[PDB]
RNA sequence: AAACUGCGAAUGGCUCAUUAAAUCAGUUAUGGUUCCUUUGGUCGCUCGACUUGGAUAACUGUGGUAAUUCUAGAGCUAAUACAUGCCGACGGGCGCUGACCCCCUUCGCGGGGGGGAUGCGUGCAUUUAUCAGUGGUGACUCUAGAUAACCUCGGGCCGAUCGCACGCCCGGCGGCGACGACCCAUUCGAACGUCUGCCCUAUCAACUUUCGAUGGUAGUCGCCGUGCCUACCAUGGUGACCACGGGUGACGGGGAAUCAGGGUUCGAUUCCGGAGAGGGAGCCUGAGAAACGGCUACCACAUCCAAGGAAGGCAGCAGGCGCGCAAAUU
C-alpha cells in the first residue's frame, strides 16, 4: 500500500475478538486510540457480540448517537472506538458498569462491577519522562499524559486514577510478591505474585510469576500489569481468577456442573 | 491549575526530599554506626 | 527524479541488481542548493510530511560564535577561502557545512573592547577621532573599574587571533547546513584548527 | 601523527580552545558488560565510527567470528562459520557469511585468526554495520 | 478596453502570452482559460495570444469613458446591483456609517 | 438546489508482467527516521479591537468553437477560503548593565561587604557555540538546566471561528459543546537496516573497478543511517562453503495434493507481504502517490472531426473481439 489502511478483514481480525468466520468479509477495523489494534476490543464488538444490545452494526450507531455510553469516565460516539484493559464502560440508561479485564481465556469478558468500583481505574505506567520546564511526565498504557506524578512511580508500576479528575489516588510498584495480571502472550489473562525478576541487558527481561495453586510460569515483562499489592487485589476479578485450571480440568468442573444441575 | 497544580508539587517533592534526606542522614547514620563498631 | 535508491547499483559480490520496483517518491534527491556570498535569498521546500525546508541559495550574514570567552554575533561573511570537500568550491564561493570563510571581526572587537575595555585590533600610532569607544576606555566608578581590573588580569588574547582582528577579518568554520536550515551559522578558529587550517589555505597558495 | 586529511580532525563533544592562564577526551561505557579498553581513554586517534569514541551506539545483536581479512583501513573482513541443518539428508552442511565490520583503532594488536566479537549498530558503509567491541587473541599465539 | 475574446475555432485569448497564433500551455489553479477538478491538477489546454490581429470570431470589449452621445443598447438600460452588501464593516463603508 | 470551504479520492477491487539474497518468512532494531487521524497532554509561561482588508464563485447578463466534465468578458455578494492584525494577563520577576548611595578596618590612599536611577535582553519552536551534571537506559553527543545569541518576508505557535440552554451580579463575570492549532506523547502505520533461510544451470570459473567496485575523510542531497551523490585519498570486495553470468511454463509466504517411516510435487487463486496499471519516463497536490477511475511528454495501438483540433487507458463489475483444449449475467 501506498497510504495507511482503512479495512480490516474479517479473517485477520484478532482470534480474542472471537469473530464468527462466514457473516462479513470484513470485521471493525478499530479507529486509532488509547489501546493497540490487536490489544483492543471495538465498542462495537463489546455492545453487540458480548452483550448482545443490538442485532446489527446500525443498532450500535443508534444506541451510541443517543450517548448512553461512557468509556472510562467520557461519552464516545465511535462505533470503532478501541476500547481495552482495565477501561470502564458505564451504560448509564441501563445503570450498569463494567471493567475490561482477560478472562482465564485470551478473551475480554463481560465483568460487572458497582457504580462506587467504576469511578476508579488502574494503569500500568510506559514512561517516565521531563517535560519542557523541568515538569515530571508520566505515560500510561492508555496514552494518558498524567504531568506532575509521585517521584517514587517508576515505569512498570500501576497508578490509580479517579476517571472524574483525571488525577492519581494510590500506585503499586514493581516489587516480588505483588499481583500480576499478564496482558499479553500465551500467559494473557493469568493472575498470579511476581515471585523473581530476571535482567537482561539489550534483550528483553523475563518475570517468572506463582499462582493461587503454586503453578509458576514466566512472561516478558512488557506483557504484565501489577493489580495490587501484596495478595489483595484493587479492582473486583472474574470467575477463575486467572489460576487458569488445565484441559482435562475444564472438561471435569464443566461435566461436574453439568450433571449436578440437570 | 497550572499555578496549583504547580504549587501542589512542590510540596509532595518537598515531603519526598525530605524523606529521601532522612534517608541520606539514615546512611550517613549507618557509616556512625560501622565507624563506632 | 534524481533518486537516493540503494537498488540501481551493484552488490558486495559486484553483482548487478535487476530492478523489482520503479522509483519511489521517498527515495528522493532535489537538486543542490549550492548557496553564494550575496543579498539574503532563501527559498522555502516543502519536504516529507508536509514539514519545510530552507533552500539558501544566498547568504551574507550568520550566527557565528567566538568559544574561547563564549559570545556570538550577527557578522558579515566575506569570502569562501578553503573548502576540504571539493578545491572547485572555493573559486565558486560556495557556502557548505565545514567550509573556512572570512568573515567581519567588528562585532567581537566592539564586544571586547565593552566589556574589557582594552584597545584590539587598532594599527599602533592612530586615535579614534569620535571619541565614542575612546571615551568607553576610560571613566568608571571606584569599584566597577576594579571589577574591569579583574577582568584585565586575565584578558590575554592569542597573537593568531591579534593578527586576524588587525586586518578586519577572522576566520571561521560554518557548522550549520545552509542548503538545509536556510542559515550560515558555525565557530572562529582558534589553537590547533587555526593553525592547521593556516597551514592548509598557505600549502594550496603556493 | 594524525589530522592527514583536508578537513581537521577532532572528537565533536570535546572544545579544545579554552583560554588558557593536553587535551581531554570523550569516552563511553559501550553496556553489555564489555570493558572500554586502555587505549580508547589514553589514547590520541580519532574516529567517528568507534563505539568508545564515536557517534554510533551499539543495540540489538551482539555476533562473534574469526578476523580473516585487514587490508581495508580502519574496517576488518570477520567470517561466520555455522553448520545448516539440511532435514532431507539428516545432517549439517558447512556454511560461512563473510562480513565487512569496523575496527576501532584502540585495537592497535589485531592479526588474521583472532576471535572477534562484534555489536550490531547503525550502518557505517554500504556493506558495514557492525563495530568490534573486544579482541580475543588466536589459540596459543602467546609470542 | 479590449479585455480580449475567442479565436475563429473558439479558443480563448490569455492575458499577456505575447503571441498572435495558438500556443499550448501547463495551466494550473489560479490561471485564466482554466478551472481545475482535482487540487493540484494541472492541464495542457491550448490558448490564443493576447495580440490581435482579424483571425478571431469575437473581441470582448469594456467601455472605459462613456462618449458624447447615449447608445441606444447599452446606456439607456438602468440595471441595479442585483445583491447588497452582507458584511457590516462593508456597509458601514457603503452609507458612510459611524461605529456608534 | 447550486456554489465556495473542509475532508475523502493513497483504502477497497483486479492481475501476476517484472522480480532468484531481490520479494518473502521467522528474528531484532530505529539511541538512525517520518506520521492526516485518534487518545491524553499543552494552548493569560513571551513584558511588547464590542471584531480589520478586498477579491471570487453560485446568481444575473452578453457570448465564441463542429466538438469536450471547453470556457471568456461584464454586473454583484459570503467565510473556519486568501490575507492582515491589537487589547488583556501586566504588577512585576530573572540575567547583564551601571549612574548614585550605605557600612566596617586603616593618619589616609588602600582593603572588604550591601542597596541602586537608566538602558539592553529574556516563553516554546528553529539554528549555532559554550558551561555544569532533575529524571532515565545495558549503554546518548538522552531528557531537563544555565549562558551567549540567531529568527529564513517563498514568514512556526501564542484563537478576528460556530452552535445549545442562558443565568447570576451596581456595563463586568460565567456553564455545555463544535471547529482549528505549535510542540510532546499515544495510535494507525510507513521507510531503512540485523541474524538466518530459495529452484535449475560449470556447454557460466573467475567476477566487481577512474560513467563507484570495497573502504577512509569532508561535504551535497535526503525525513533520517549509509558511495545515496560529489571531491580527494586508499586498493580493496566476492568465489569451489559454487561468486559472477544464464535459464525459469519463478511474485514470496501461510498453505494444497499424495504420503507407513522418509519424501515428492504444486501454491496465478479469496489471508499476510510485494509489484503493476499498454511500454518506459517525469511531476502536481497532499500526512501519505513517483497515484494512472490524477496530470505532462515520448513510443505503440486506437476514437470523434465542419481537417482547425479535441479526447483515451476494463491486469475494477458486467460485457464484446481475439486467443485458445480451457473459464458465467451488459
Amino acid at each position: 500500500a501506498r497510504g495507511p489502511k482503512k479495512h480490516l478483514k474479517r479473517v485477520a481480525a484478532p482470534k480474542h475478538w472471537m469473530l464468527d468466520k462466514l457473516t462479513s468479509v470484513f470485521a471493525p477495523r478499530p479507529s486509532t486510540g488509547p489501546h493497540k489494534l490487536r490489544e483492543c476490543l471495538p465498542l462495537i464488538i463489546f455492545l453487540r457480540n458480548k452483550l448482545k444490545y443490538a442485532l446489527t452494526g446500525d443498532e450500535v450507531k443508534k444506541i451510541c448517537m443517543q450517548r448512553f455510553i461512557k468509556i472510562d469516565g467520557k461519552v464516545r460516539a465511535d462505533i470503532t472506538y478501541p476500547a481495552g484493559f482495565m477501561d470502564v464502560i458505564s451504560i448509564d440508561k441501563t445503570g450498569e458498569n463494567f471493567r475490561l479485564i482477560y478472562d482465564t481465556k485470551g478473551r475480554f469478558a463481560v465483568h460487572r462491577i458497582t457504580p462506587e468500583e467504576a469511578k476508579y481505574k488502574l494503569c500500568k505506567v510506559r514512561k517516565i519522562f521531563v517535560g519542557t520546564k523541568g515538569i515530571p511526565h508520566l505515560v500510561t498504557h492508555d496514552a494518558r499524559t498524567i504531568r506532575y506524578p509521585d517521584p517514587l512511580i517508576k515505569m512498570n508500576d500501576t497508578i490509580q486514577i479517579d476517571l472524574e479528575t483525571g488525577k492519581i489516588t494510590d500506585f503499586i510498584k514493581f516489587d516480588t510478591g505483588n499481583l500480576c495480571m499478564v496482558t499479553g502472550g500465551a500467559n494473557l489473562g493469568r493472575i498470579g505474585v511476581i515471585t523473581n525478576r530476571e535482567r537482561h541487558p539489550g534483550s528483553f527481561d523475563v518475570v517468572h510469576v506463582k499462582d493461587a495453586n503454586g503453578n509458576s510460569f514466566a512472561t516478558r515483562l512488557s506483557n504484565i500489569f501489577v493489580i495490587g499489592k501484596g495478595n489483595k487485589p484493587w479492582i473486583s476479578l472474574p470467575r477463575g481468577k486467572g489460576i487458569r485450571l488445565t484441559i482435562a480440568e475444564e472438561r471435569d468442573k464443566r461435566l461436574a456442573a453439568k450433571q449436578s444441575s440437570g | 491549575k497550572n499555578k496549583e497544580e504547580a504549587a501542589e508539587y512542590a510540596k509532595l517533592l518537598a515531603k519526598r526530599m525530605k524523606e529521601a534526606k532522612e534517608k541520606r542522614q539514615e546512611q550517613i547514620a549507618k557509616r556512625r554506626r560501622l565507624s563506632s563498631l | 527524479g534524481i533518486s537516493r535508491d540503494n537498488w540501481h547499483k551493484r552488490r558486495k559480490t559486484g553483482g548487478k541488481r535487476k530492478p523489482y520496483h520503479k522509483k519511489r517518491k521517498y527515495e528522493l534527491g532535489r537538486p543542490a542548493a549550492n548557496t553564494k556570498i550575496g543579498p539574503r535569498r532563501i527559498h522555502t521546500v516543502r519536504v516529507r510530511g508536509g514539514n519545510k525546508k530552507y533552500r539558501a541559495l544566498r547568504l551574507d550574514v550568520g550566527n557565528f560564535s567566538w568559544g574561547s570567552e563564549c559570545c556570538t554575533r550577527k557578522t558579515r561573511i566575506i569570502d569562501v577561502v578553503y573548502n576540504a570537500s571539493n578545491n572547485e568550491l572555493v573559486r565558486t564561493k560556495t557556502l557548505v557545512k565545514n567550509c573556512i570563510v572570512l568573515i567581519d571581526s567588528t562585532p567581537y572587537r566592539q564586544w571586547y573592547e565593552s566589556h574589557y575595555a582594552l584597545p584590539l585590533g587598532r594599527k599602533k600610532g592612530a586615535k579614534l577621532t569620535p571619541e565614542e569607544e575612546e571615551i568607553l576606555n576610560k571613566k568608571r566608578s571606584k569599584k566597577i573599574q576594579k571589577k574591569y581590573d579583574e577582568r584585565k588580569k586575565n584578558a590575554k588574547i592569542s597573537s593568531l587571533l591579534e593578527e586576524q582582528f588587525q586586518q578586519g577579518k577572522l576566520l571561521a568554520c560554518i557548522a550549520s547546513r545552509p542548503g538545509q536550515c536556510g542559515r550560515a551559522d558555525g565557530y572562529v578558529l582558534e589553537g590547533k584548527e587555526l593553525e592547521f587550517y593556516l597551514r592548509k589555505i598557505k600549502a594550496r597558495k603556493g | 601523527d594524525i589530522q592527514t586529511e583536508r578537513a581537521y580532525q577532532k572528537q565533536p563533544t570535546i572544545f579544545q580552545n579554552k583560554k588558557r592562564v593536553k587535551l581531554p577526551r570523550y569516552y563511553k561505557n559501550i553496556g553489555l558488560g564489555f570493558k572500554t579498553p586502555k587505549e580508547a581513554i589514553e589514547g590520541t586517534y580519532i574516529d567517528k565510527k568507534c563505539p568508545f569514541t564515536g557517534n554510533v551506539s551499539i543495540r540489538g545483536r551482539i555476533l562473534s567470528g574469526v578476523v580473516t581479512k585487514m587490508k581495508m583501513q580502519r574496517t576488518i573482513v570477520i567470517r561466520r562459520d555455522y553448520l545448516h541443518y539440511i532435514r532431507k539428508y539428516n545432517r549439517f552442511e558447512k556454511r560461512h557469511k563473510n562480513m565487512s565490520v569496523h575496527l576501532s583503532p584502540c585495537f592497535r594488536d589485531v592479526q588474521i585468526g583472532d576471535i572477534v566479537t562484534v555489536g550490531e549498530c547503525r550502518p557505517l558503509s554500504k556493506t558495514v554495520r557492525f563495530n568490534v567491541l573486544k579482541v580475543t587473541k588466536a589459540a596459543g599465539t602467546k609470542k | 478596453r479590449i479585455s480580449g475574446g475567442n479565436d475563429k475555432q473558439g479558443f480563448p485569448m490569455k492575458q499577456g502570452v505575447l503571441t498572435h497564433g495558438r500556443v499550448r500551455l501547463l495551466l494550473s489553479k489560479g490561471h485564466s482559460c482554466y478551472r481545475p477538478r482535482r487540487t493540484g491538477e494541472r492541464k495542457r489546454k491550448s490558448v490564443r495570444g493576447c495580440i490581435v490581429d482579424a483571425n478571431l470570431s469575437v473581441l470582448n470589449l469594456v467601455i472605459v469613458k462613456k462618449g458624447e452621445k447615449d447608445i441606444p443598447g447599452l446606456t439607456d438600460t438602468t440595471v441595479p446591483r442585483r445583491l447588497g452588501p452582507k458584511r457590516a464593516s462593508r456597509i458601514r463603508k457603503l452609507f458612510n456609517l459611524s461605529k456608534e
